[PDB]
């Protein structure tokens, strides 16, 4: 029931005053699911990219974190091609950090933020993480091409 | 009716105490010749707000868990013992949350845990 | 070039691979690191080859086994490789570490000591080997000085050297699994205790837990003497600062509870605690006990075995508190000599003052304690100074504790009130002035309460023909 109230508030707050470069709407195809979009960050290889996400709010939400996937392939140290995100706020604690103090808006913000500043210590793509650590240019090139291949129109 | 009713205060551990103490010391000044409001004013030594409504039309006295006012009759009553949060909750929602946590230990009819928003000690007595 | 070692291993042992070592010779870094970055499943197989390929029967297998180890320690550490590969590769480095001769493992352990000095031990998953190697050194009883002596000096060098402030706890969780002596466990934990000082508070509790589970095969006197001497200093410094409270109350408590769940399974832990907190002669009780020692005891009263023992100590000490001070305050000669250490009522009350931050276990002990004192030292001599005053004074205390307790803990003040009424009602078989005098000052401070406890006063009135008059009146 905490589901119903959370969804009602967050949906309309995200429809009228979302965080900038982020959108989140009730998936038309799946009005239990959400569709999220992250716009390609300025001064990143993800620049000129529209990254679609499937945002499922578990039935125990907000006591449990959202289950969110990238639908857009991304070249990222901490995010595999299938869209899985290595980020503590998508898991219950002591390992994760989810609580109803946080929400869809603040976690989509933490995601756009990680997209800006990858954390190499939770690597999903070891190759991408070592290339990010040693060969910034190759990573930036492959990721920007990735943006123009997958996050384009 | 004019006789003393059964009385109590919901709210902040830091807010509720001085009301209890003032009630204890003054209750003899209670007098059943007056009205209940005219007796409350002199016992609790305050005047009441009359529906402070329009100013704070989205201030969120709501659960801060379900983010709603009015859960199945229930109202956000349980608060934080903190000046910086003051974040209200439901009995229902705070029990359901705190049950899960490692940190949370249950004594007889009470649960100690961390306030969701500020992670400070908060107590729930069922 | 990975599918020219799979073939080599697929047939026979130490025939082509012991030579295949001497052929390549270049460096098992490119063959693991860059091979891992693409596909680590190879590395989990690969290592099965090299190890079967480099059997320790020969020294040119052994120094190829001593280098691959020095490599894969350093790559799992510095490397942001997956958890999943590390859960395997370490698995191997453990599974194979059993059958080594002496002087290689002391050098691997010297690498480990060097890492605890400096190295970025970003995961102590690297130190998961450090338990089993001190095992495998001890099982080889042959002079390299024997294996156990080398182990002793090795864990002395672990203790003497500086500990990574970040993961000191994780290092102390490793001596959990090794078999040790007394001296060894004592050395390691007194250093883990030197480390509480140079930490944040919120991580002291789990460290204390991992000290106690070690202390289960080691020193208990020491573990609890450390926690007590530490918090004793802490609370004294908090006091003279008042002349970080809202969390100092969480720690003291969480600790008392964590030491509870242990004395629960370890009946000897409780007995060593209790022996440590004996009065005996009253001069040990004026260096031993505390405002923290006593919250801890008055949690302990909840253990079924332990309630009684505990209380009896507190009560008997309580009296001496009155008797020292009473006999002291007769005399100036005594006041000249002793520098007056705060006395035992005070301490018990400062607990009660602390209590607010709602460690609600201590309360069962207080209430239990409180009526023990009055039921014990009540007016019945009166229906001297020696057998009178430090029993009245005791009674006063009982009363004093409960009234102050009643003021603070809204939860309890139902069953203080009933437990009073109980002793008030059927007696005047025995005197009960004291209970009514309390009963006054209870209800005087906050008599809303009896609105909540109304059934109970209703069924004190159903004895209000049999009750004698002076009682009924008051
Ligand atoms: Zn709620
Ligand atoms: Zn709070």
């Amino acid at each position: 029931m905490q589901r119903a109230s959370r969804l009602k508030r967050e949906l309309h707050m995200l429809a009228t005053e979302p965080p900038p470069g982020i959108t989140c709407w009730q998936d038309k195809d799946q009005m239990d699911d959400l569709r999220a979009q992250i716009l390609g960050g300025a001064n990143t290889p993800y620049e000129k990219g529209v990254f679609k996400l499937e945002v499922i709010i578990p039935e125990r939400y907000p006591f449990e974190p959202p289950q969110i996937r990238f639908l857009t392939p991304i070249y990222h140290p901490n995010i595999d091609s299938a869209g899985r995100i290595c980020l503590d706020v998508l898991k219950l604690p002591p390992k994760g950090a989810w609580r109803p103090s946080l929400n869809i808006a603040t976690v989509l913000t933490s995601i756009q933020l990680l997209m800006s500043e990858p954390n190499p210590d939770d690597p999903l793509m070891a190759d991408i993480s070592s290339e990010f650590k040693y060969n910034k240019p190759a990573f930036l090139k492959n990721a920007r091409q990735w943006t123009e291949k997958h996050a384009r129109q | 009716p004019t006789m003393l009713p059964e009385c109590f205060f919901l709210g902040a551990d830091h807010v509720v105490k001085p009301l209890g103490i003032k009630l204890s010391r003054n209750i003899h000044l209670w007098d059943p010749e007056n009205s209940v409001l005219q007796n409350l004013k002199d016992v609790l030594e305050i005047d009441f707000p009359a529906r402070a409504i329009l100013e704070k039309s989205d201030f969120t006295m709501d659960c801060g868990i379900c983010y709603a006012y009015q859960l199945d009759g229930t109202i956000p009553d349980q608060v934080c013992d903190n000046s910086q949060c003051g974040q209200p909750f439901h009995q229902i929602c705070l029990y359901e949350w705190l049950r899960g946590l490692l940190t949370s230990r249950q004594s007889f009819n009470i649960i100690f845990g961390e306030c969701p928003y500020c992670s400070k000690p908060i107590t729930l007595k069922m | 070039m990975d599918q020219k070692i799979l073939s080599l291993a697929a047939e026979k042992t130490a025939d082509k691979l012991q030579e295949f070592l001497q052929t390549l010779r270049e460096g098992d870094l490119t063959n693991l690191l860059q091979n891992q970055a693409v596909k680590g499943k190879v590395a989990g197989a690969l290592l099965r080859a090299i190890f079967k390929g480099s059997p320790c029967s020969e020294e040119a297998g052994t120094l190829r086994r001593r280098k691959i180890y020095t490599c894969c320690i350093q790559l799992v550490e510095s490397g942001d490789l997956q958890k999943e590969i590390v859960s395997e590769i370490i698995g191997l480095l453990m599974l194979e570490a059993h059958h080594f001769p002496g002087p290689l493992l002391v050098e691997l352990a010297n690498e480990f000591i060097s890492a605890v000095r400096e190295g970025s031990l970003v995961n102590g998953k690297s130190l998961e080997l450090l338990p089993i190697i001190l095992t495998a050194l001890a099982t080889k009883k042959e002079n390299l000085l024997s294996g156990e002596e080398c182990k002793k000096q090795l864990i002395n060098t672990l203790c003497s050297g500086r500990w990574d402030q970040q993961y000191v706890i994780q290092l102390t969780s490793m001596f959990k699994d090794v078999p040790l002596t007394a001296e060894e466990v004592e050395f390691v934990v007194e250093k883990a205790l030197s480390m509480f000082s140079k930490m944040n508070l919120q991580e002291i509790p789990p460290l204390v837990y991992q000290l106690l589970v070690l202390s289960s095969k080691g020193s208990r006197k020491s573990v609890l003497e450390g926690i007590i001497a530490f918090f004793s200093a802490l609370d004294k410094q908090h006091n003279e600062e008042q002349s970080p409270s809202g969390e100092l109350r969480h720690v003291e408590g969480t600790i008392i509870l964590h030491i509870v769940f242990a004395i629960k399974l370890d009946y000897e832990l409780g007995r060593e605690l209790v022996k440590h907190l004996k009065v005996g002669q009253q001069g040990d009780s004026n260096n031993n006990l505390s405002p923290f020692s006593i919250a801890l005891l008055l949690s302990v009263t909840r253990i079924q075995r332990f309630q009684d023992q505990v209380l009896d100590l507190l009560k008997t000490s309580v009296v001496k508190s009155f008797k020292d001070l009473q006999l002291l305050q007769g005399s100036k000669f005594l006041q000249n000599l002793v520098p007056h250490r705060s006395y035992v009522s005070t301490m018990i009350l400062e607990v009660v003052k602390n209590s607010v931050h709602s460690w609600d276990h201590v309360t069962q002990g207080l209430v239990e304690l409180g009526f023990i004192l009055m039921d014990s030292y009540g007016p019945k001599k009166v229906l001297p100074s020696l057998s009178r005053m430090p029993n009245q004074h005791a009674c006063k205390l009982g009363a004093n504790i409960l009234l102050e307790t009643f003021k603070i803990h809204e939860m309890i003040r139902q069953e203080i009130l009933e437990q009073v009424l109980n002793r008030v009602v059927t007696r005047a078989s025995s005197p009960i002035s004291h209970f009514l005098d309390l009963l006054s000052n209870i209800v005087m401070y906050a008599p809303l309460v009896l609105q909540s406890c109304s059934s109970k006063v209703t069924e004190a009135f159903d004895y209000l023909s049999f009750l004698p008059l002076q009682t009924v009146q008051r």
